[PDB]
C-alpha cells in the first residue's frame, strides 16, 4: 500500500522551489521502491 | 517498537520543524561623571 | 490592508499609555501609588 | 466510475460456482437479534417461542450448528435472491417457471438435505412474519455478483455496489464484461399493471409482500421495475393489492384503545430503491438458460446503474 | 421578581447564629383569653 | 398565638410611620392611604398605569455606539513580516471553473516595550439614537411562572401595550420569539434601556 | 517554506545598569533579562 | 506548561542580529512573551 | 458518469424578444412526466399539468410536484434549452439555482419546491405556441411545512391566512375547487392519525395531570401547555382512572411500541402532505444570506 | 496613518511639510533554508536562520518615490 | 475533481497531555457551521453549539447535525489538524473513520449521526486554551429508530413518580446505575415536546369522530400537523457514510477504525 | 566527552521478506520493524 500525504507527493506534480518537498519526494520514492522489490521477490519465493 | 503494519503509513512525511529566527542584544552607555554638567559643583581629588 | 489591520489590534490607546511612562520608576508600583495613577487615568480618559 | 465490495461468508445459503455473474446477492443480519426483537415486539396473547423453534430447528440442520450464539465470526452472511425465491415458490403466480427454479436449485446445490434447508427457511420466514418481526428489516441488498473464489465450505465474493453494471471488468470465459439477470419468477413490472407503458427512465425496486392471516402466513418478494418515483410507488402497489390489504386489516385483531389495529397488523408490503435504468427505453429478454444441468427461464436486463441509500418504505395504508 | 427559590437555597448555607425566635413564631391554645395572655405568654416573655 | 411580626399583613414600619408623622392631621390621614397598596406583579400594573409612585426608584442604563475617526502612529520596523509562497487550487462552480489563490504569511513584533500607539481623535455621526426604548423581560423562557396562566398572558398583553418592543402575539411552541420588524427605521439603531 | 514551521521564535537579551549607594540597604546587583516570543500565522486569498 | 522553553538554550550565544537601543525597565511588561 | 442532461427543443417560431425573456429564466426548475434526453416545449407547459382539460389547483399541484421529475435549467441558447435532472442518481458537479421565493435562504438549509401561493406568479406568456411556464418556489423546508399546514387546515374548512417568519408577514391565497382531491387529503390525514394512537396511549393519557403540575414548575413547560390545546383542557375536563395491567407482561413494553409507531408517521406526515426535499444550499465562499433573486450553488439531496 | 480630513487639517498650520519626496528600498529579503539547516530540519525538528555563520563565529537597490514627509 | 481539504491552526501552548489525545482522536467527525478552507479551533469546539447562552440538549444537536457540515479528522501533525468535507461530493481518497459507539458495525452498513444520548460524551479537554470538544456517535442506520425510541420510552416510564442488540452482541442501555440525574436533564425537552405532540392526536382524532370502534378545531389542527412534522424529520434523518472493506477485519469493534465511502 | 551525554541512542530498521500465498484469507504486506536502543553508562576506579 501507499498512504495519502505520500501518494500526493508521488503524483506527477510540478516542481516547488523548496528543497523540503524534493527531499520528501525522494523519501517516498525510496520507500515505494523497497516495497516493490519485496513484493516482486515474493512471487519467486512463494512459487516454491 | 514501532512496526508499520501494512506498508508506508502516514506520519513518515512530516518535515514540521521550528526555526530560531534570530537573536537580539543591547549594549549599555558608559557615562563618565566628569562629562556631566553636575561636576561643576564639586572639586574631586584623589587621596589614596 | 492586513498590515494595517494587524497594527491596529496591537496598539493601546494614547490617553492611557502616555502617563504610565511618566509613572515608570520602580515599575512595580506599590499598593498606593497605583491608586493615584488610576484615579488620574479616569480623568485623562474623559478629558481628551 | 464503479464501486466494488468484498465479503467472506459461508457457502451454505449460496454457491457462486452455481449462480452466474449478474445475479443479485442479499445480506442477512445476525439471527441472534431476532430473539430480543420478538421478545418485545410480539403481540399480546401470542408466544414468540414458535419463532424460537423455527430458527433453532432451522440452524440445527443447515451447517456446523455451533457458533449458534455470539462471536461466531465466520457466519452465514450472504444468500442468493434465487434461493430466497425458490424456497417460497408456492406463492408466485407464474407457477411453471418458479417450479422449474425450485427443482433446479434443489438439484444444483449439495444434493443432500437442502429440501430440509428450504423447508426450514420457509418455516422460519413464516414464523417471523407471524411474530411481527418482518423479514424486510433483516435482509438487505448487497450487490450484483462479479467474481468469486471458493474453498472447502467457505467463499469470497466481490460484487458491484454502485455505478453502471457493464463497467466492471471480470476474468470470465466469454468476454470480460457481464450483465445483470434475475430469475423469471420474481420479475414483476409495475408499469404493466397500471398500463402506463412509457419509455424512458425506470427505477428498480425490491418489494416484499406480507399476508398475515392466523396460522396462514405468507411471504414473497419480487423485483419491481416501474416508471413511478419512490413516493407514489407505494400508492401504485397498494392499489393493485387491494384484497391483501383488507386480508390483513380484518384478520389482524371508560374503554381503551387496546384492541384497535396497529401498524404491525395492517402491513402488507415494503419496498426499496436499488438502481436505475437511464436509457432510451427498456429492453429485456426472457431466454431459457442452464444452471449446470437444468434449464430455468431468466430476465436479462441491460444498462442498470445500481443505487443506494437502503431505506425501506412501508405500506400499511 | 417573585423567584427566590435558589437564592434562598444558597442563602441557607451561611454561618447562621442562635438568633431569638420572638417575632417569627405562632401558636394557639384553649382557655380564657385573659388567662392565656397573662399566663404562659407574659411570664415567659421576659425570658424568651 | 395572635399573629407574629414577620408574617402579619401589617408589620412594624407602618406603626412607626404613624407614630412620628409630624403631619397636619389631614395629610397624615392620606399618607397611610397609599401605604396599603399591594406590591405584586398585578399591583404595579394598576399603580403605574395611573400615575402612582409606588415608593421605589430605578436607574436607567443605556449603551450607545459612536463612529470615530481613529489616528494611528507606528514605529520603524515594529513588525517583521514573513511572506510565504502562493499556491493555486480550483473547483468547478457556476457555469464552469473557478480558481482560487491563497498565500500564507506570519508576523512577530520586535519591540520590547510598546511600539505602536493609537488615539481616537475625531467624531463621526452617532450610529444610534439615544432614545427611550425599554426592554421587555418577557422574551425569556426563564424561571417559575404564575399559577393562573391567564394572569401571565394578561401581564404580557398589558406590558406589550406599554411600548413597542415585545414578542409577536401568538407565542410559538419552540423558537426564538423574534419581534416584528417594522416597515421603516428613522433615526438610527434603537438603544434599549 | 513557512507552511512547515511549527513556530518561529526570536530572542531578546537586555541588561540594566545599576547605581552604587551607601548603607543600609541590600546592595544592588547587575540583572539580566532574557526574552522569547512566538509568531502568529496569517494568510490572504483572491479568486477569479 | 511552557512548551516554548526547552527548544533552544534560552541565553543562546550565537551572534546578535540587531541592537535594541531601548534600555527600558522590562520587568513591568512581563506579559507579552516568555 | 456524466450528468444526465436533458434538452427541450424550442420552436423556430419564437418571438425575438422572448428568447431574451427566457434567457433570464436560467437557474429555475421545470418538471416532466417522462424523462427523455430529447423532448419538446409543450411537455413543460401549464397545459401539461391539466387534470382533465381544466386548470389545476393547489391541492392538485402538491400531487404533481411529488409525482414529477424535477430538473434545473443549466444553459439556454437560442433554439436549445439544456437542463439537468436531479433525483435520478447522476452527478451534477456544476449546479446553481435562483432564489425563486420572496423569502431569504439561510446557508445550509434544505430546499423544497412549492406551487404559486403568494398571489404573484412570474410565468412567461408564449404567444406563438400559446403556452405558460409555471416556475415553482424554492421555499426552505420549514416555512414550507408551515404553509402546507395552514393551507390544509383551510381546505378542511372548505369541507366543513397569516404566517410569521423572521418577523415578516406573508399572507397566502389559493383556489380550492375540485373537492375530490381535498377529500383524499382528509383520508390521508386520518390514515396518519389512526396509526399514531397505539394501544398503550392510555398510559400517556395517564400522565396528563402530572404534566400540568409539572407545567407550573418551569418557564418552558407552561408554554408547551399553551391555551389552545386539548391536553390542558382534558386535564381540566377528562381525568383518567387506573387500567387493567399488561396482558403477556413479562416480555413486552407498550410505550416503546407507541413511540416507535409514532416516529414513522412523523417521518412520512409532512412528506406526503407537503413534498420531499430535493435540494440543500451549500455555498463554499459566498455569503450565507441568499437574497431573493440572487443565484447560488446547491447539491442534490 | 490617518484619514483624509484629518490629513488636510494637519497640513494647514500644525505640521510643516519638510520633504515631499523620499527614497525607499525596492527589494524584499529572503530566507533559503538549505544545507546544514536542512539536515537538522529533517533528522531533528530544529533549524537556525544564520546556521551557516554561527558555526564560524564559534571556533540593495533603492528608488525615489513621491511621498509626504513631515517633522 | 479535488478533495475539499481543510486546515485548522492548532495553536501552541497546548500541554503534550492534550496532544496525546488529539493524536488519538484521528478519525472522529467534526462539523462546521459554514465550510471554509482555513478554519479555527473555536469553530469546532462545543462553544459554538450554545443556544440560550448555555450548553445544548440532545435535541438541539438534532438540528445542529442538520444545519452544519460534517468532516472527518484525516490526519494530525504536531502543528495543525486536517479534515475532508464529507457531505458534498468530493473524490477524497482516504476517508477512513473510527467507531465511537458501543455497537459493532457490520460490513456494508450505512451510518447516521446521533448525539451522545446515553453515557457521557468522550470529550477532549483543551483547558489550556479554554474549550472542550465532543464528537457524534456512529450507529448503523438500522438501529437509530430502536435506540432513540427505547431510551425515550424508558425516560417516560421513569417520569411518572431493556437492552439493544446487534450482530451477536447485547449492549445494556441502563448502564447499571441510577442515571435519573443528569440524563434526566439532558433529554427532558425532547420527551416534553413528544408527549404533548402525541396527546393532541388521540384527542383531536376523537374530536372528529368518537364512534369509530372558541377552542378552534381548525387551528389546533395546524399546531398539531406543523409540530409533528417539525420534529418529524429532525428525528428521521438519513445516512452519510457506508462501510466498505477490502481485506480488512470482517467487523469493527468499538474503538477500532475502518474505511468508508460516501453516499 | 562521555561525561556530558545525557543519553545517546542507536536505531535499527529491518524489512522482513514476505511470501506470496493463495487463499480466501487476506493478503500480506511487507512490514518495517523500527527500534531504538539506549546506551547504559558505567565507570571504573583504581587508587594508589
Amino acid at each position: 500500500a501507499i498512504a495519502s500525504e505520500a501518494l500526493s507527493l508521488l503524483s506527477n506534480t510540478y516542481v516547488d522551489g523548496t528543497e523540503i518537498d524534493s527531499s520528501l519526494r525522494i523519501r517516498a520514492i525510496q520507500q515505494m521502491a523497497r516495497n516493490l522489490r519485496t513484493v516482486l521477490d515474493s512471487f519467486e519465493r512463494g512459487t516454491a | 517498537f514501532f512496526k508499520q503494519i501494512r506498508s508506508d503509513d502516514n506520519s513518515l512525511y512530516s518535515a514540521q520543524f521550528d526555526i530560531l529566527l534570530g537573536t537580539y542584544c543591547n549594549t549599555l552607555n558608559f557615562v563618565r561623571f566628569l562629562e556631566l554638567g553636575l561636576s561643576v559643583a564639586c572639586i574631586c581629588t584623589k587621596f589614596p | 490592508d492586513q498590515l494595517l489591520g494587524v497594527l491596529l489590534e496591537k496598539a493601546p490607546p494614547l490617553s492611557l499609555l502616555s502617563p504610565i511612562n511618566k509613572f515608570q520608576p520602580e515599575g512595580h508600583l506599590n499598593r498606593v501609588a497605583r491608586a493615584a495613577l488610576l484615579s488620574d487615568l479616569k480623568r485623562r480618559v474623559c478629558a481628551d | 466510475t464503479t464501486q466494488l465490495i468484498q465479503q467472506v461468508s459461508l457457502t451454505d445459503f449460496f454457491r457462486p460456482d452455481i449462480e452466474h455473474a449478474g445475479s443479485i446477492v442479499l445480506i442477512l443480519r445476525h439471527p441472534s437479534d431476532m430473539i430480543g426483537e420478538a421478545n418485545t415486539l410480539t403481540q399480546a396473547g401470542r408466544d414468540p417461542d414458535v419463532l424460537l423453534e423455527g430458527l433453532r430447528n432451522l440452524f440445527n440442520a443447515c451447517t456446523a450448528p455451533w457458533t449458534v450464539g455470539e462471536g461466531g465470526g465466520l457466519r452465514a452472511y450472504v444468500t442468493s435472491l434465487s434461493f430466497i425465491a425458490a424456497c417460497r415458490a408456492e406463492e408466485y403466480t407464474d407457477k411453471q417457471a418458479a417450479d422449474a427454479n425450485r427443482t433446479a436449485i434443489v438439484s444444483a446445490y449439495g444434493c443432500s438435505r437442502m429440501e430440509t434447508r428450504l423447508i426450514r427457511f420457509s418455516e422460519c420466514l413464516r414464523a417471523m412474519v407471524q411474530c411481527h418481526v418482518f423479514p424486510h428489516r433483516f435482509i438487505s441488498f448487497f450487490g450484483s455478483l462479479l467474481e468469486y473464489t471458493i474453498q472447502d465450505n467457505l467463499c469470497n465474493i466481490t460484487a458491484v455496489a454502485k455505478g453502471p453494471q457493464e463497467a466492471a471488468r471480470t476474468d470470465k470465459t466469454s468476454t470480460r464484461r457481464v450483465t445483470a439477470n434475475i430469475p423469471a419468477c420474481v420479475f414483476w413490472d409495475v408499469d404493466k399493471d397500471l398500463h402506463l407503458s412509457a419509455d424512458g427512465l425506470k427505477h428498480v425496486f425490491l418489494v416484499f409482500v406480507y399476508t398475515q392471516r392466523r396460522q396462514r402466513e405468507g411471504v414473497r418478494l419480487h423485483l419491481a421495475l416501474s416508471q413511478l418515483n419512490e413516493q407514489c410507488f407505494g400508492r401504485g402497489i397498494g392499489f393493485l393489492l387491494g384484497r391483501i390489504r383488507a386480508e390483513n386489516a380484518a384478520w389482524g385483531t371508560t374503554g381503551d384503545f387496546r384492541g384497535l389495529p396497529t401498524q404491525l397488523s395492517c402491513m402488507y408490503a415494503a419496498y426499496t430503491l436499488i438502481g436505475t435504468i437511464p436509457s432510451e427505453s427498456v429492453r429485456y429478454t426472457r431466454r431459457m438458460e442452464r444452471f449446470g444441468g437444468y434449464n430455468v427461464p431468466t430476465i436479462w436486463l441491460e444498462g442498470v446503474v445500481w443505487g443506494g441509500t437502503n431505506t425501506w418504505n412501508e405500506c400499511y395504508y | 421578581l417573585l423567584d427566590v427559590e435558589a437564592t434562598l437555597v444558597a442563602l441557607r448555607q451561611q454561618h447562621l447564629d442562635r438568633q431569638c425566635y420572638f417575632g417569627v413564631y405562632v401558636a394557639e391554645g384553649t382557655e380564657d383569653t385573659l388567662d392565656v395572655q397573662m399566663g404562659r405568654f407574659m411570664e415567659t416573655w421576659a425570658d424568651m | 398565638f395572635l399573629g407574629a411580626n414577620h408574617h402579619a399583613t401589617i408589620r412594624q414600619p407602618v406603626a412607626y410611620h404613624v407614630t412620628h408623622s409630624k403631619s397636619d392631621f389631614n395629610t397624615l390621614t392620606y399618607s397611610l392611604l397609599g401605604g396599603y397598596f399591594k406590591f405584586t406583579p398585578i399591583s404595579l400594573t394598576h399603580q403605574l398605569r395611573t400615575g402612582f409612585h409606588p415608593g421605589i426608584a430605578f436607574t436607567v442604563v443605556r449603551q450607545d455606539r459612536f463612529a470615530t475617526e481613529q489616528l494611528l502612529y507606528a514605529e520603524r520596523a515594529s513588525e517583521s513580516y514573513f511572506v510565504g509562497q502562493i499556491q493555486v487550487h480550483h473547483h468547478d462552480a457556476i457555469g464552469g471553473v473557478n480558481f482560487t489563490l491563497t498565500q500564507p504569511r506570519a508576523h512577530v513584533d520586535l519591540g520590547v516595550g510598546y511600539t505602536a500607539v493609537c488615539a481616537t481623535a475625531a467624531l463621526r455621526c452617532p450610529l444610534t439614537d439615544m432614545g427611550n426604548t425599554a426592554q421587555n423581560l418577557f422574551f425569556s423562557r426563564g424561571g417559575v411562572p404564575m399559577l393562573h396562566d391567564n394572569v401571565t398572558e394578561s401581564l404580557r398583553r398589558i406590558t406589550a401595550s406599554g411600548g413597542r418592543l415585545n414578542p409577536t402575539e401568538p407565542l410559538p411552541i419552540f423558537g426564538g420569539l423574534r419581534p416584528a420588524t417594522s416597515a421603516g427605521i428613522a433615526r438610527g439603531q434603537a438603544s434599549v434601556c | 517554506e513557512l507552511a512547515y514551521v511549527r513556530d518561529g521564535v526570536i530572542q531578546f537579551e537586555v541588561q540594566q545598569p545599576m547605581i552604587a549607594r551607601d548603607g543600609p540597604h541590600p546592595v544592588d546587583q547587575p540583572v539580566h533579562n532574557y526574552m522569547v516570543k512566538r509568531i502568529h500565522k496569517r494568510s490572504l486569498s483572491a479568486a477569479f | 506548561s511552557d512548551r516554548i522553553a526547552g527548544l533552544f538554550n534560552i541565553p543562546a550565544g550565537i551572534i546578535p542580529t540587531g541592537n535594541v537601543l531601548s534600555t527600558i525597565e522590562v520587568c513591568a511588561h512581563r506579559c507579552i512573551f516568555d | 458518469a456524466m450528468p444526465f442532461e436533458i434538452e427541450v427543443l424550442l420552436p423556430g417560431e419564437l418571438s425575438p424578444a422572448e428568447t431574451s425573456a427566457l434567457q433570464k429564466c436560467e437557474g429555475k426548475i421545470i418538471t416532466f412526466s417522462t424523462l427523455r434526453h430529447r423532448a419538446s416545449l409543450v411537455d413543460i407547459a401549464l397545459s401539461s399539468y391539466y387534470i382533465n382539460g381544466a386548470p389545476p389547483d393547489t391541492l392538485s399541484l402538491l400531487e404533481a410536484y411529488r409525482m414529477r421529475f424535477a430538473a434545473v435549467i443549466t444553459r439556454v441558447i437560442p433554439g436549445k434549452l439544456l437542463a439537468h435532472a436531479i433525483g435520478v442518481g447522476t452527478p451534477t458537479p456544476g449546479l446553481f439555482i435562483q432564489n425563486t421565493s420572496p423569502v431569504d435562504l439561510c446557508n445550509g438549509d434544505y430546499i423544497c419546491l412549492l406551487p404559486p401561493v403568494f398571489g404573484s406568479a412570474d410565468s412567461i406568456r408564449l404567444d406563438s405556441v400559446g403556452l405558460e411556464i409555471v416556475f415553482p418556489l424554492t421555499i426552505p423546508q420549514t416555512l414550507m411545512r408551515e404553509i402546507i399546514a395552514k393551507v390544509v387546515a383551510r381546505a378542511v374548512e372548505r369541507t366543513a391566512d397569516v404566517i410569521c417568519y423572521n418577523g415578516r408577514r406573508y399572507e397566502l391565497e389559493t383556489n380550492l375547487q375540485h373537492r375530490d382531491g381535498s377529500d383524499a387529503a382528509i383520508r390521508t390525514l386520518v390514515l396518519n392519525l389512526m396509526f399514531s394512537i397505539n394501544e398503550g396511549c392510555l398510559l400517556l393519557l395517564a400522565l396528563i395531570p402530572t404534566l400540568l403540575v409539572q407545567g407550573a414548575h418551569d418557564g418552558y413547560v407552561n408554554l408547551l401547555i399553551q391555551t389552545a390545546n386539548c391536553v390542558r383542557e382534558t386535564g381540566q375536563l377528562i381525568n383518567i382512572p387506573p387500567m387493567p395491567r399488561i396482558q403477556d407482561g413479562h416480555r413486552r413494553f407498550p410505550i416503546y411500541e407507541t413511540i416507535s409507531s409514532w416516529i414513522s408517521t412523523s417521518s412520512r406526515l409532512g412528506d406526503t402532505l407537503g413534498t420531499r426535499a430535493i435540494l440543500r444550499v451549500c455555498v463554499f465562499d459566498g455569503p450565507s444570506t441568499v437574497h431573493p433573486g440572487d443565484r447560488t450553488a446547491v447539491i442534490q439531496v | 496613518v490617518t484619514t483624509a480630513t484629518l490629513k488636510r487639517q494637519l497640513l494647514q498650520g500644525i505640521l510643516q511639510i519638510d520633504d515631499t519626496a523620499a527614497d525607499v528600498p525596492v527589494t524584499y529579503g529572503e530566507m533559503v533554508l538549505q544545507g546544514t539547516n536542512l539536515v537538522t530540519a529533517l533528522v531533528m525538528g530544529k533549524a537556525v536562520r544564520g546556521m551557516d555563520d554561527v558555526a564560524r563565529h564559534l571556533l540593495p537597490v533603492n528608488a525615489r518615490v513621491p511621498a509626504d514627509l513631515v517633522i
